[PDB]
């Protein structure tokens, strides 16, 4: 994630294991249940598209879901795309480029990119966008898991 | 399971009931005016013939606390 | 939460997961048991409206308290708003909005905006207006749920 | 607590929850054995009142003696009254307030109350004072749970 | 359950009793003024007939620990 | 339990009979010299016939050690 250090910058860390594990034991646990998404939520604050990525990948069973979750995150990346056209011309020596919805998936980024945009002023949130997507693709799963 | 599949068994509390309710009410995602309108309706008219005729008796106005003192012997 | 940071002023800090899953399986294991208040108080020492709902809305089961839970807060949100009526004329450039039943409940707050009523000086506290509502719901919750 | 900070202050900071856990399983292991008295006050450094009275409420079971404390409390706070009476005159604006047995259990105080007293030159040990009280009672206790 | 309903039974031991006793009265919020009428009345009154005798031979003015040493016995 | 009804049994080690003394000694509140008094008195005192006899044949002066391995084979 990235987060503040003391000095008054923010800074990329390392998530921790136990929160690692602690996201395991959850899905462990209460599978497709509706207090998953709250779960979630407080553990992917500050999180990149990278450590979402990682979230995801690292779950086990459910593939389904997940599949259907996959579909989910392009379905919406391809809407991102959409809605949001490339801009005019060249990209500027003194900017940086504007994302796509792989960009946001994480897929075609790299982190230093997604920290420039993050703590780049004014900052995009990447994050809080793909959190949507996920959060979207998670009503969907509950909704039809649901029996 | 559907939110109209839910209801109460002959012998089931209604207390273990409302619990079911409010758990798949909490999977149905619908505007609030709507899950209002479920609230008050499906609530009763699936609850069992003796404590249907209890809350029946409450009258409408009524609270959660004092439906769920209300059917506690039944 | 919102603590003070070691150079002398407050900034908002995150809830940890063990303090996440203390406040779990206190629930899990006392469930309606009146030491649930002391502890609750004890977990929710600096804590935000938004913090505040990520607990209530992490429960899993026990819903049909915690439906009269959700209703005890809105009832006590909407003497909130009916004992403070709205202040006179428009809001002043210099100064910042009086919360509603609403923002206490942190529904319609921002966390930038939670920061500033509690950090501004004079500060309000917004925290300890929900944390009575919370308490008292529970007494209504223990004394129903006593057999 | 009151601990003191890196910059060489004497500020609070918030009881940890695995020490919270430690107090209770002490309890729950150990109910009245002796050894729950060196065990209190190890785990008491530095605490507060308020938190002192924490742990006192946090606890579940044992009612009895609960009660039989509560009341040992108050004899030993009506004798700090007792002993201790009001100070001639009205309240300096240049000081602040001698407490009482009640300030001392932590009722009548305020935390910043609380820190004022322990932070101040020359500091007074409202702590301690309860401290003794809650060994004094955990002697009767543990005299009268012997069998 | 209800505080009224609070009582010892003929084998029990008052001490266990009396746990049982300021727990439920730790659920009730009344003044405490109440709750004092409350102590010195409803606790030896649901008190079992061997120990209720005990409890008579104290008089007024008695204590928790007295209480506790004196019925323990029975 | 009083420390008067602290006593070794006809077949009990000296040794788990001297470890249930220092715990209800433990929770005795009396001055050092009482407690003084306590251990040379009723230890022995309340100590089985056997190792009563062992322990009549050490004389005064005697130290832990030496009443711990004194009683061992009884």
């Amino acid at each position: 994630p990235i987060v503040q250090n003391l000095q008054g910058q923010m800074v990329h860390q390392a998530i921790s294991p136990r929160t690692l594990n602690a996201w395991v034991k959850v899905v462990e646990e209460k599978a497709f249940s509706p207090e998953v998404i709250p779960m979630f939520s407080a553990l992917s604050e500050g999180a990149t598209p990278q450590d979402l990525n990682t979230m995801l990948n690292t779950v086990g069973g459910h593939q389904a879901a997940m599949q259907m979750l996959k579909e989910t995150i392009n379905e919406e990346a391809a809407e991102w795309d959409r809605l949001h056209p490339v801009h005019a011309g060249p990209i500027a020596p003194g900017q940086m480029r504007e994302p796509r919805g792989s960009d946001i998936a994480g897929t075609t980024s790299t982190l230093q990119e997604q920290i420039g945009w993050m703590t780049h002023n004014p900052p995009i949130p990447v994050g809080e966008i793909y959190k949507r997507w996920i959060i979207l693709g998670l009503n969907k799963i509950v909704r039809m898991y649901s029996p | 399971t559907s939110i109209l599949d839910i209801r109460q068994g002959p012998k089931e509390p209604f207390r273990d009931y409302v619990d079911r309710f409010y758990k798949t009410l909490r999977a149905e995602q619908a505007s609030q005016e709507v899950k209002n309108w479920m609230t008050e309706t499906l609530l009763v008219q699936n609850a069992n013939p003796d404590c249907k005729t209890i809350l029946k008796a409450l009258g409408p106005g009524a609270t959660l606390e004092e439906m769920m003192t209300a059917c506690q012997g039944v």
